[PDB]
């Protein structure tokens, strides 16, 4: 339920051959809840304990989505952070799983991002026309989400006539509690910027190059 | 026979807790009944007849309990340490009240018989009614019927705890949630009598009229604590 | 060919495959046809036209069609009519002639979702 | 195994009210025999197996309620709010009459010793036999026969409410109807001597011997009703 007892599992876990927890550190979107769960002193706190993991190699250095996946899917590691997306995988795979909470740190929440995935028509298209039926009576419809949802799951949906069967899903409860938890991200033309500079801060801290408190000075920047 | 239409039943199949637990109630209120001596004679027998009043209120309070024990086992399908320990803790609490309520239920029951004019025997049977032991009446009623919600609500909370394991959907998680606040509310009154007579702040039988009276409104309370925490 | 007549809400799919089998032991094609108001149509197409050759409909709408001289009267065996219920016989019957073959009795019920409402009204 | 072969049994399966039934079942047959002292001497053993015919015709009448129990529970598996408090009701009244129900059995089984010629021991024990306490012994046993039918018939009746939920077929509709009419025709000759013995026409011994002449004529007067009905 707390990030700060993983340790003591991991530990526990590789003496058994096994890991604890193994997800995707190169991307920011992953890192950034334990970064953002106090917070500045919150986001000092919440890196300071990520790269402790990585110097008590209980993680390894250059994890990524591929390796944590496989990894979790084969039954190497005990736990992975992921989203609705990667759920499919897994049942394809023989393990046991079960979606839940993003751990605390410091007591307060792990705040995730929340993405709303969207579509979009590119400006120099023909087809404007074109899109817009296929986006309107095609795709957002409850047969049309359907078909995407049955091949990797999309999450909680944008449309009012799926409220029940989100609601019946264990795992959309546990998303729903994540998001809750965390906030929406702003769409603002600054936010690659942002990104760029936090996928550098993290990957510098990891690696050992740059100190904590030299990344945050570089990304306010 | 289910509560709930979105609920889906973890604990269809009897399991070793449960088969216990059954075991138990039915022995509490067997026992209630046929504790009592044999009768000899006919005198003996209309005498014996006389406890069916308090021995209904029993039996309704008991099977009420076990009703709330058989939603829980029926929706989560519990079967753990913690579970095992609360649920112990719920039937050495009804246990220990069997026969303090047959006695709370007899004293009642010649109570409520003088007032209506059934009947008119003498309560110098029960001992002395004095304040002390009047107080201690609320204080030990009170305490058993506060332990056994406060329990319900620590089972629900383990549920809670365990929402994921059990792979509880979000009717669920609401369901499990609001029967926290339930038995918490249900909880609260007998805890706020207990209170009040352990303090006694007129220091005579004003103290018990007001605790017993919370019982009387035991439905209104619940919803003033309930709208306490709706309105903020 | 053999023509029948009968509503579209009826298992006509079901009839013809009794038709196909009918085909098999003597060679008359048996098709089947749903059109709609077809207990308004009937008396029109079936008076002046050539119309079907079997008519399905509820008993109500045969007395009419009887008192018209649209139906042939109807001319069975005992042992044909011994194997159905003596009351549904007489709901096919207009001044002492059979005008139509009884199939079953017909009507409606209250059909409820259990999952939505176990105790309905 | 099944009374009918066109009834679906629909508790065939084990389930938490039929457990904690047969409990309590188990119970009042084992404690009406076990509430005995234990013999200390041969002179106590010897007294003790007098007790057996008694305890043989309470065995006997117990099971026979179990079985009917058993049945009903076995076809229509139910397991709601109304059965259960139903249930209560028949299991609460089985149980405030056991003990009773030794008393009676060790009288009659004095009286009937008595008339064949087997013993010649004491009716004093029981007290004095007056007009009122015979007349008191019928309203007693009457009330308690009458109530277990009439909670047998209120369980059909509950399951005739719930035969589309059920999904209850034309000849379970028809056994559902059936065992409605038995258990009120088996309820009616209680609730007749029981009435008469309420009113006591004569003001002497000549009604309890009416009273008690209704159950000699059970299967007769049971026809009588059945015919009343069907006659129109
Ligand atoms: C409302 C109207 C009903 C009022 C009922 C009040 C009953 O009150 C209660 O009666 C029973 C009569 O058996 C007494 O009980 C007494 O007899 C029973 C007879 O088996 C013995 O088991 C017991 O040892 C003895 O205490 C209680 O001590 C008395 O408190
Ligand atoms: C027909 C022939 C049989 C006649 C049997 C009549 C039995 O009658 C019954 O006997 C038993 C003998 O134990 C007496 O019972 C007595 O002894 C038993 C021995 O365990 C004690 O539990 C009980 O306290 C005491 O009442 C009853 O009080 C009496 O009413
Ligand atoms: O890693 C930073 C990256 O995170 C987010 O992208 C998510 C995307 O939203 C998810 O759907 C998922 O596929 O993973 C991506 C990260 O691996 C932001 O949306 C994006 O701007 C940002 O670059
Ligand atoms: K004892």
């Amino acid at each position: 339920k707390t990030w700060e007892e993983i340790p003591a599992l991991d530990k526990e876990l590789k003496a058994k051959g096994k890991s604890a927890l193994m997800f995707n550190l190169q991307e920011p979107y992953f890192t950034w809840p334990l970064i953002a769960a106090d917070g500045n002193a919150g986001a000092k706190a919440g890196l300071t304990f990520l790269v402790d993991l990585i110097k008590n190699k209980h993680m390894n250095a250059d994890t990524d989505y591929s390796i944590a996946e496989a990894a979790f899917n084969k039954g190497e590691t005990a736990m992975t952070i992921n989203g609705p997306w990667a759920w499919s995988n897994i049942d394809t795979s023989k393990v046991n799983y079960g979606v839940t909470v993003l751990p605390t740190f410091k007591g307060q929440p792990s705040k995730p991002f929340v993405g709303v995935l969207s579509a979009g028509i590119n400006a120099a298209s023909p087809n404007k026309e074109l899109a817009k039926e296929f986006l309107e009576n095609y795709l957002l419809t409850d047969e049309g989400l359907e078909a995407v949802n049955k091949d990797k799951p999309l999450g909680a949906v944008a449309l009012k006539s799926y409220e029940e069967e989100l609601a019946k899903d264990p795992r959309i409860a546990a998303t729903m509690e994540n998001a809750q938890k965390g906030e929406i991200m702003p769409n603002i033309p600054q936010m690659s910027a942002f990104w760029y500079a936090v996928r550098t801060a993290v990957i510098n801290a990891a690696s050992g190059r740059q100190t904590v408190d030299e990344a945050l000075k570089d990304a306010q920047t | 026979v289910g509560l709930n239409p979105n609920f889906s039943f973890r604990g269809k199949q009897q399991t070793r807790i449960e088969t216990f637990s059954d075991a138990v109630f039915a022995l509490a209120i067997a026992l209630l009944v046929l504790s009592s001596t044999i009768p000899e004679t006919f005198e003996d027998l209309w005498a014996s007849m006389r406890d069916v009043i308090p021995f209904a209120i029993c039996v309704a309070l008991i099977i009420v309990i076990w009703y709330q024990h058989y939603i829980f086992f029926l929706k989560y399908g519990l079967q753990d340490k913690v579970t095992i320990l609360l649920n112990t803790i719920l039937l050495f609490v009804l246990l220990v009240y069997v026969y303090p309520l047959k006695f709370l239920a007899r004293f009642l029951s010649e109570i409520y018989g003088g007032i209506f004019g059934i009947i008119e025997t003498d309560l110098s049977r029960f001992g002395e009614y004095s304040h002390q032991n009047l107080k201690l009446l609320m204080v030990n009623y009170g305490l058993g019927a506060f332990a056994i919600f406060l329990v319900f609500s620590l089972m629900y909370w383990r549920a809670y705890k365990m929402k994921s394991l059990l792979d509880l959907n979000s009717y669920e998680i609401f369901d499990t949630k609001s029967s926290i606040i339930a038995n918490l509310l249900m909880c609260s009154v007998p805890l706020l009598s207990l209170i009040i007579t352990l303090i006694d702040p007129w220091g005579n039988f004003r103290t018990t009229i007001l605790s017993g009276f919370l019982y009387f409104l035991y439905v209104p309370i619940m919803i003033v604590f309930g709208r306490i925490t709706s309105k903020k | 060919k053999l023509v029948i007549w009968i509503n579209g809400d009826k298992g006509y799919n079901g009839l013809a495959e009794v038709g196909k089998k009918f085909e098999k032991d003597t060679g008359i094609k048996v098709t089947v046809e749903h059109p709609d108001k077809l207990e308004e149509k009937f008396p029109q197409v079936a008076a002046t036209g050539d119309g079907p050759d079997i008519i399905f409909w509820a008993h109500d709408r045969f007395g009419g069609y009887a008192q018209s001289g649209l139906l042939a009267e109807i001319t069975p065996d005992k042992a044909f009519q011994d194997k159905l219920y003596p009351f549904t016989w007489d709901a096919v019957r207009y001044n002492g002639k059979l005008i139509a073959y009884p199939i079953a009795v017909e009507a409606l019920s209250l059909i409820y979702n259990k999952d939505l409402l176990p105790n309905p009204p």
